[PDB]
């Protein structure tokens, strides 16, 4: 068992890309001459694999099975289109002679993947999974974001064309079921997890926190929804709301707002358990970081739903629970960072929360894009602000003390009293200045 | 104002005939499964 | 919004009719009348409308939407609302004068994908079962 836990990690960090870069290249030879009176002319084994997966998805089962083959090959295909490191790492690389090459290489890989119907397979698998989360859908969503990454208009058009020509409703019903079956922080389970074997977890049965059952799944699902509309694609921004061709229409914008409200309630309920306490636990900060990332992704999806001016989406958001959600978020944002201010060790979580603040105000700004002068949208915005006035006042009035959640005015102290040093003034001198 | 007839439109064939010195308005009815014959 | 119509039971081929003693009886087609079979939709649970409009050439309005809209059907000639009764899940509806508010009726049609369902029910079960019963 020790060697199992050792070899599970010590070789997978190197073997995965070495296998995946070569297997797709060898599975796409496209070179052998048929010399036969045939039109299609033996495209590749990859298209046969795609058609097998598509046929298995299209077959009516009433329950989607495990299909370990699909998870294996979907992981292989998703890692095939991930040659980018997606990290700054060392110093900045050349400006306009390497980023273009990286983008073109990614586009070529996405061409290799989506020329065979990968988008078709992803949509068919999502529709086949009748609103049930699991590893069946996690790999499918990962492959979907892998092929959609970068705002690929060709694959976006392919998905839209297939959906419109098929008049599919199971796909949207499954999306609604998944976003209904997404999870939350579950403070009640957190209490039991914290209070175990006297204190903490002394027995150490495993590493299953169970506080957030599906985090990567939710993040990948909302990243998929965001990449579906990146680039201000009005076609998708409307089809996600109306579905004119279909008969049983399902609204995704309202369900996204509902999930935002559901996660906002968890965010608020995870505050009072630590407001009384003087310090934040090591598990509590990790849970806060995970929830903050989930909220950031949801806010980014909401921004992408309306970033291109879409009046239907704007009105649908205006007539939703987004106002209660933003009021509660304003309260939590208002009362969290000031508690976080005194501690010097917990600065990373403060920065992570201020990123969420920036994304929230970006969403509220993108709400007002085609803003007519006397608008119900602006009226509802001020009607939101009138009751959140307390939180708004205590952040704005306490926004400008040379430091302490905002300012650059603190430089006026160091410059006055320092002979030659970088600034090592004592706390008494700082207080007196 | 005036309206014409176009294709891909739903129409009903009606005829007027009298019996017992009483007018009777009738519409053409066809059953697709029971019998190919057309009744009124 | 408000039009007299009859109701057809597709699987049995009989008319939903209001019997004299304040209850609904599913009754045959050969004998019928508008007075026993005359029902119309209402905007809300009130007598705010009695009689308006008449006959119009075309559709035009796109008034009622399936699913989203809420409707209250009501018999016109009797002027009585359909009410659910909690007898002794089988809520046998009885014609109560005022009626409870918890009697909202949503609408969901047989869709275009279910147009095949409408075709199969009407044609197959009606004609086949009547012909088979006659032969028996």
């Amino acid at each position: 068992l020790f060697l199992q836990g050792y070899e599970k990690s010590w070789i997978e960090t190197e073997e995965h890309y070495f296998e995946d870069k070569l297997i797709e290249d060898l599975a796409k030879p496209g070179a052998e001459l048929p010399e036969e009176d045939e039109a299609m002319k033996r495209v590749d084994p990859l298209h046969q694999l795609i058609l097998l997966f598509s046929r298995t998805a299209l077959t009516e089962k009433c329950k989607l099975e495990e299909d370990f083959l699909y998870m294996a090959y979907a992981d292989i295909m998703a890692k095939s289109c991930h040659d980018e490191e997606d990290d700054d790492g060392e110093e900045e690389v050349k400006s306009f002679e390497e980023k273009e090459m990286e983008k073109q290489k990614l586009l070529y890989q996405q061409a290799r993947l989506h020329d065979r119907g990968a988008a078709e397979m992803v949509l068919q698998t999502i529709s086949a999974s009748k609103g049930e989360t699991g590893p069946m859908v996690a790999a499918t969503l990962k492959l979907g974001i892998a092929i959609l990454n970068g705002g690929n208009s060709t694959v976006q058009q392919k998905m839209l064309d297939y959906l419109k020509e098929k008049k599919d409703v199971g796909f949207f019903q499954s999306l609604a079921g998944l976003m209904q079956s997404c999870s939350v922080l579950d403070l009640n389970a957190f209490e039991r997890q914290n209070k175990a074997e006297g204190l903490g977890m002394v027995t150490e049965e495993g590493s299953g926190e169970k506080v957030l059952q599906d985090d990567e799944f939710t993040c990948d699902l909302f990243r998929f929804l965001q990449l579906l509309c990146e680039g201000h694609n009005s076609d998708f921004q409307n089809y996600l709301r109306t579905q004119t061709g279909n008969n049983t229409t399902v609204n995704i914008i309202i369900s996204t707002v509902d999930y935002l409200l559901r996660v906002q309630e968890s965010i608020s309920d995870f505050y009072w358990y630590y407001s009384g306490k003087d310090i934040i636990d090591e598990q509590g900060q990790r849970n806060f970081s995970k929830a903050i990332q989930v909220a950031k992704q949801v806010f980014n999806t909401l921004t992408e739903y309306i970033q291109g001016p879409c009046t239907g989406n704007q009105q649908s958001l205006a007539h939703s629970r987004l106002w209660d959600a933003v009021v509660g978020f304003l309260h939590v944002f208002a009362h969290m960072q000031m508690k976080l201010s005194q501690d010097s060790s917990q600065i990373e979580l403060l920065k992570e929360l201020m990123d969420l603040q920036k994304d929230m105000v970006v969403m509220l700004l993108s709400m007002l894009e085609g803003n007519v002068v006397n608008g119900t949208i602006g009226k509802q915005m001020v009607d939101m602000l009138v009751e959140s006035s307390n939180n708004v006042e205590m952040i704005l009035k306490f926004f400008d003390m040379f430091l302490k959640l905002k300012d650059l005015t603190s430089s006026d102290t160091f410059k006055e009293y320092d002979p030659d040093g970088k600034g090592v003034i004592s706390k008494r001198d700082f207080h007196k200045a | 104002e005036i309206q014409f007839l176009r294709t891909d439109d739903e129409v009903v064939l009606q005829c007027t005939a009298t019996i017992h010195k009483e007018q009777q308005k009738l519409c053409l009815a066809a059953e697709g499964f029971g019998n190919r014959l057309c009744f009124l | 919004w408000g039009q007299p119509f009859r109701l057809r039971h597709v699987t049995t081929g009989k008319y939903l009719s209001l019997m004299e003693d304040k209850n609904l009886l599913l009754m045959d087609k050969e004998k019928a009348d508008v007075k026993s079979t005359a029902f119309a939709f209402r905007s809300s649970k009130e007598k705010l409308d009695v009689g308006v409009r008449k006959e119009v050439d075309g559709m035009g309005t796109s008034e009622i939407k399936y699913g989203d809209s809420i409707c209250y059907i009501q018999h016109v000639d009797t002027g009585l609302w359909l009410t659910y009764q909690a007898v002794d899940i089988q809520r046998k509806a009885i014609m109560h004068h005022e009626g409870h508010m918890d009697d909202g009726l949503n609408l969901s049609r047989s869709q275009h994908e279910e147009s095949r369902t409408a075709r199969v029910i009407r044609s197959t079960v009606f004609l086949f079962n009547r012909f088979i019963r006659g032969l028996d």
